[PDB]
């Protein structure tokens, strides 16, 4: 059997370096020689209790690219699920009697791990549960860094933006900390700094990280620039504005980065990466988006297929 | 840099790429009088400069001071009868009424028929610009960007 | 390659007489000998930013009738798309990394042509963009007029209703004006008259049109009666009512029309065509609806399939 | 004429020490021997474009206790004409033609200052303009501090909670900083600490202040404990709860508090003050609220009256 | 008893020339020497079943300036009992048992006239019943025209904008058409032109009127320019903007306007009058609004008072 | 008068007050190159006029044509060795891009990342411009208020 068979993907913290490597090596072969009737006759539930049309669309295209059928919903703007006091436990206990896999995004941290206790034997893939995990978005990031860098080790990674609350950047730091020689640079306003427990985990393993004030100080030695969105609601209208000059990326700024440098972003990108970075060969956030299809397919294939020989 | 007009202002050594901002901004262009503009000239040290000649118009003390954020070393020569009968430099004003936009998006100013106003304070090192309406202080660096 | 291959259908104005004829001749063969695994393994996005369940249902049945998979959404009643300042440009730039074709309906005129600039090479089929185009509804109308009339030229076409604001009737006039000998009769209250630029285009090509006050004056020589909905909100409650006698079609009125005459309507038909016209053999609006399946399939097949030999 | 006769009361920093005192002395007179017929025949307008029931009800009671008539509204939603294109400028140009004074609360900072330019001679008073000013709350906080302590000089005042965003803490500091000998202890979560500029002003005047991690460190030194509500959603739920043994007052923390120490809060309070505090004689928040009437009566009496004989 | 004592004020056409004058003469008296205790002990009910803040606030200020008490409401949403099955008939049968007069604004035409049949002897005044009448606005427009010009006879009045649907333009024409020698220039987009019946009445009385494509054509002949707001959504956005060089007043169009020419508008104004107009001495819309008080005071004083000595 | 340079383009006979509008709309100032601008130069020849002289710079064909909407009679001059190597005048181009704004308020060109494109058609009395996107056709008068 393959090691991720019938396993529930809930956290980056539960996946090992070897699993990261197997999911990323599968995606590679699936991107190259596609297997469009592999999950033929399988029905996957895509249950988005929290509405997230871009993740939804990715996951569902990935399911169709492999011949799986899809049923499911997107709520937040009320469907019916989670009313008349029906518990998430009973809801998953009923959906496991039809589907072969459950993909779910939910607004409370922990939901996906609770579904796990009631699904019995249908794997539960977590597409985002509150301020906590989102493994699928780290797997597509890692696959994009490996595609472009050639390596997941010995990298120089800058993480720019709201690192306090950026869920995406916290898992990529824990994921990348699983590999060797990585050096991090955190660039964030003081009210949005990389929380302590991340910083503690890094030190404890002997990983090197520095804090910088401007992206400009570090442009030359950076391999991966991961931008994240400054959530204006976390700051005052006046606080946001007067960051004295801001943390936006502009194509002028990159007139200095190494040839291999790639600007990543989980999206939406609103104000923070200006339009002129798009014409730059370093702009990679859209190509990052499309590799979500491959990381998503790798996962659905490995979890549902006992020995994949491709 | 050029020669004669009788009567009028000559604003010489405006940095470079600021000469148009000033024309645009303080609307010096909405007169019927001859204006001559010279852009990216030599004959002022720095080599490169912009210069503006507006005849029959003389700028007041405070109008002189509105230049200060943009062109602080601008010399505002007062011409009468072909000769420079006066020279001023822009000092820093207490209020830059009208030409800036408060960076605070929730300021009432944005949506309304009010001319902006900021109290200016501290010289050269940092200039703090305080909006009249929302009473928020900002570094001139941010205001003078959007 | 076929001429409509990989081409984006945005406007009736960009399609030629020959293209109208090829899309209508394909639909004919697809209605007769159906090809249910032609777009096998293709995934089409059906992105309805403006909710329109009847067009949606048509387009999606058409996609399944050919073996295509469908992902997508209907918003207006908020999904999530077009918030947190995410632009339509970035949204289409991300959906082109998964789907093979984009079908979209949007509330602003011009949206479908903007999607065109960011989709790169995925064709964008416009299912309605503001008060401007809707090619797919003209193609099903044309296919219905040709099915029943035997011809797209030398026709006597009455256009009854709100012609000022009727988007449907403006494109059918531009589409039909591409063929010969057509004569038009416009029957509309004065506040809802056929706008000038249409009238100018007609004259400039030498096409004959008259204005009438009652449908009754023209019943005898009419081949196609295209009803459109009088939008009561465009008139006063009192203005609507006192049109002195109204512009409703009733089966008594047709006791006079030629054998071949067919009453068309884009639907909903609310008040304007009474129920007794349904039992009449001239009633064709539902059969018109079902030919949308064939015009829709023709199009998806030609745009996605390089040489169709059927 | 009294020094505030026909003045606009927009911001605390716009009132001198002598103004704060004039207000605060009137307010003690109107408390003891009231004149409930003093504004007989004036019509004040209560315009809450943002709604607040306690402030609305406090100001309207004050208008009534001096025999005045109110016209006015509230919304936090579309009102009607106010929303239908109207600029606050025009709204004010029109109500200043009807009424004698305008009290107004609005969501955008600077709302009541723009009003001042369109009200003609009609005084406008600020009931809260966005995150900038709320001069009327600080006047009743100072009247209460003065009435419990005997003075506004040489007080050790501790401010607690959301020192970063609470309007009230910022105005109270600028107002007490106009009197002499005061000492300030600021007890905030560092995500929510006091802004630099409040502190910068406090050092220009040589005013003594210190920062404390918890109320127990100053419990014994304090005269006024100004609790502010830690607003939950500005923090992560996990973040919010994680903080130590909190910054909430319980009756047992009051064991070492001076006999004259009073606890103040602007209200609403929820889990920042526990019920057992309400019982102790240091609980003063509801009496504070009650001084709202007397303080606002002074201000209305003064702006609208030539010479006050009391 | 005065000629309007205990009368119902429902529609302008129901008041004679002599009534309009009586009203307009009282209103000038109450302006100069006010009696602010005249309705002492009456309770008027302000029932806005449709909400309008400026009209609500104007009428309630008028009630207050004569020493009356108001009870009342507003909604544009469910109110409660008024909605729970209740017919306006029953609502009125019940409030006429409490109050002395009813002022009411309602969404359906004829609302205040049906009320008249259920209020017993309690007078009801119309604050706007749907698209039919709004007699109170026209009374303050005439008081303002009379107070700027000296008369309601032999005036050249120009009416501009949405002449088809604005309540106000239709009532102003029927009211000025009761006086002699007036000349009317109607400047409207033809989608929004004056209704035939206003015009038909104007010819039965031999009253002079002309139609103009733009305000500049009459700028010099005009005494009163009554701007009306062109309501955007009745037109297509493209339609709306396309119109010439518009029908909006700017200060420079006033260059050729007579010295006594005043610009009037019912408000809200938005892009129909530009700010630079506010500065010129012909701008009279906010003073107009202010005469709202005095005009409505007259009407209240008269309906509710036996003989007015002023 | 403003009159001699070695090589470049001299745009002459710009009908007063358009000379500023052309600098802004066509961004001629974003060059660090000798520009001499003369606003409200008399010239009895046309009453009042404006003149842009951009040095060692040659506008070409398309660039020349856009001016047509604004300064339809500008004589554009190729100065190439201290004198006039060839003149041109504005020809109406088939499409005007980037400079105009759509009147259609619901035209999507308004929120998005896209430069406007309008196609020109001289509809007998004036020119009509059809937007690329919303395909709504407008009287260029309507358009140039924007
Ligand atoms: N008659 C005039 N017409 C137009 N511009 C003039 C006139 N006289 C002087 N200027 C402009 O004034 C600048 C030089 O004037 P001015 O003599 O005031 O300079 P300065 O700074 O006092 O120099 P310096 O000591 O070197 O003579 C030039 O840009 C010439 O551009
Ligand atoms: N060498 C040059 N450098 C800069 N500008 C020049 C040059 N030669 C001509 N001009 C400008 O061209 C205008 C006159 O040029 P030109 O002789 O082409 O005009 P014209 O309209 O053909 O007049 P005419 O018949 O009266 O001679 C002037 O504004 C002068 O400043
Ligand atoms: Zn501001
Ligand atoms: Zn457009």
């Amino acid at each position: 059997a393959n090691p991720l068979y019938q396993k529930h993907i809930i956290s980056i913290n539960d996946l090992s370096r070897d699993d990261l490597n197997l999911v990323l090596a599968t995606a590679a072969k699936l991107k190259a020689n596609p297997q469009p009737e592999l999950l033929k006759h399988k029905v996957i539930a895509s249950c988005f209790f929290e509405a997230s049309t871009r993740t939804r669309l990715s996951f569902q295209t990935s399911m169709h690219r492999l011949g799986a059928s899809v049923v499911g919903f997107s709520d937040s703007a009320n469907t019916s699920l989670g009313k008349k006091g029906e518990t998430l436990a009973d809801t998953i206990s009923v959906i496991s009697t039809y589907v072969d896999a459950i993909v779910m995004r939910h607004p409370q941290e922990g939901a996906a791990r609770l579904a796990t206790e009631f699904s019995g034997n249908v794997p539960v893939l977590n597409a985002g549960d509150g301020s906590n995990q989102h493994p699928t978005q780290t797997l597509l990031d890692l696959f994009t860094i490996q595609q472009t860098e050639g390596r997941l080790d010995n990298l120089h990674v800058a993480m720019v933006g709201d690192l306090k609350y950026g869920r995406t950047v916290h898992s990529l730091t824990q994921a990348l900390a699983k590999f060797d020689g990585n050096r991090f640079y955190f660039i964030a306003p003081d009210a949005l700094a990389m929380p302590e427990y991340i910083l503690d985990m890094l030190d404890e393993k002997g990983i090197a990280w520095s804090l910088h004030s401007s992206i400009e100080e570090v442009m030359a030695e950076v391999d991966i620039l991961y931008m994240t969105r400054v959530q204006k609601e976390r700051l005052d209208p006046s606080e946001y504005a007067n960051v004295k000059a801001q943390f936006v990326l502009r194509a002028s700024d990159l007139h200095n980065a190494k040839a291999n440098m790639k600007v990543l972003h989980p999206l939406p990108r609103v104000d923070e990466i200006a339009t002129d970075v798009d014409k730059t060969p370093h702009a990679w956030y859209f190509q990052q988006a499309g590799n979500g299809i491959f990381a998503r397919q790798a996962l659905l294939a490995l979890v549902l297929n006992r020995d994949l020989v491709l | 840099g050029v020669e004669a007009i009788k009567r009028g202002t000559v604003i010489d050594h405006i940095p470079a790429q600021i000469g148009f901002k000033l024309l645009s901004l303080f609307k010096l262009t909405e007169t019927d009088q001859r204006i001559t503009i010279g852009l990216n000239l030599p004959s002022g040290e720095m080599g490169r400069k912009d210069l503006i000649k507006i005849e029959n118009t003389f700028l007041s003390e405070d109008q002189v001071d509105q230049l200060a954020l943009y062109a602080p070393q601008a010399t505002v020569n007062r011409i009468d009868n072909y000769e420079v009968v006066g020279k001023s430099r822009p000092s820093l004003p207490e209020r830059i009424d009208n030409v800036l936009v408060c960076p605070n998006s929730n300021c009432i100013s944005h949506a309304e028929p009010v001319s902006s106003s900021f109290a200016v304070r501290k010289r050269a090192n940092d200039i703090a610009l305080k909006c009249k309406y929302c009473e928020k202080e900002f570094s001139h660096n941010v205001v003078l960007a959007n």
